[PDB]
C-alpha cells in the first residue's frame, strides 16, 4: 500500500488501435562546442578565392 | 570544469623560481582538451 | 515459452503446514511476476498469492494471509508456498502460473491473466 514499481509495460497488440501502436523514436540534438564542427553535410568544399 | 557534462581543460606552464607560494602575477591558460564524458563528477584526488 | 512443475502437495490434518514448489523452466529471463491459485472441485479458480521477480514483495487474497508465504529462489529458479494453519476452505487443487507482463500495483496480479500454467498438484486437509 502506497508502494508501487515505479515501471508498468506497455500493451503491444497488432490488433492495438494505431494510438497504442508501438512507434519507435529517434531525437537528433545539434550542439556546438569549444571544438572545430566535426559533423557535416554532405555539402562539396570548393576553391577558395 | 564539467559544463554539460562535457570535461574542459585549460592548462599552462611558466617557469618560476620560487619554493613558498602559488607567484603574485598574471597569465591566461589555454584550453587543450574538451572531452564528451557525460560523467559527472562530485569528487577528484591527486596523483603523484 | 516456459514450463511450470509444482510438486509437495498431498494429505495433513487442520492446523498444521505443507510446502508447495514450482520450478520454471524455457525462457526463465522473461519472467516479471509468479502466482498460486487453487480450484476446490465444483467451485471456480481463486487467486492465493503473487511474487514479484525482482524485489520479492508479496500480495495474498484475504483468506490466506498470515497463515500462507509465498517466496522465490532467482538463482534456482523456483516458487514456494509456505501453508501453514491449514484449513477446511485450504483443499483444492494448486497451481502456480507465470507471466512475462510488468504492472506498477502488484495488487494487479490477483486480478490479472498469466501466461502459462502448471498442471497442478492436489492438497487435502483432514477432519481433525
Amino acid at each position: 500500500f502506497n508502494c508501487y514499481f515505479p515501471l508498468q509495460s506497455y500493451g503491444f497488440q497488432p490488433t492495438n488501435g494505431v494510438g497504442y501502436q508501438p512507434y519507435r523514436v529517434v531525437v537528433l540534438s545539434f550542439e556546438l562546442l569549444h571544438a572545430p564542427a566535426t559533423v557535416c553535410g554532405p555539402k562539396k568544399s570548393t576553391n577558395l578565392v | 570544469k564539467n559544463i554539460d557534462g562535457y570535461f574542459k581543460i585549460y592548462s599552462k606552464h611558466t617557469p618560476i623560481n620560487l619554493v613558498r607560494d602559488l607567484p603574485q602575477g598574471f597569465s591566461a591558460l589555454e584550453p587543450l582538451v574538451d572531452l564528451p564524458i557525460g560523467i559527472n563528477i562530485t569528487r577528484f584526488q591527486t596523483l603523484l | 515459452q516456459v514450463q511450470l512443475v509444482e510438486s509437495g502437495g498431498g494429505l495433513m490434518q487442520a492446523g498444521g503446514s505443507l510446502r508447495l514448489s514450482c520450478a520454471v523452466s524455457g525462457r526463465t529471463f522473461s519472467t516479471a511476476a509468479m502466482g498460486w491459485f487453487r480450484q476446490a472441485p465444483g467451485k471456480e479458480r481463486e487467486f492465493v498469492a503473487a511474487i514479484r521477480w525482482s524485489g520479492g514483495s508479496a500480495y495474498y487474497a484475504d483468506s490466506v494471509k498470515g497463515r500462507f508465504t509465498i517466496s522465490r529462489d532467482k538463482a534456482k529458479n523456483t516458487v514456494y508456498l509456505q501453508m501453514n494453519s491449514l484449513k477446511y476452505e485450504d483443499t483444492a487443487v494448486y497451481y502456480c502460473a507465470q507471466t512475462r507482463v510488468t504492472r506498477s500495483l502488484l495488487s494487479d496480479y490477483a486480478t490479472w491473466p498469466y501466461d502459462y500454467w502448471g498442471q497442478g498438484t492436489q492438497v487435502t486437509v483432514s477432519s481433525k
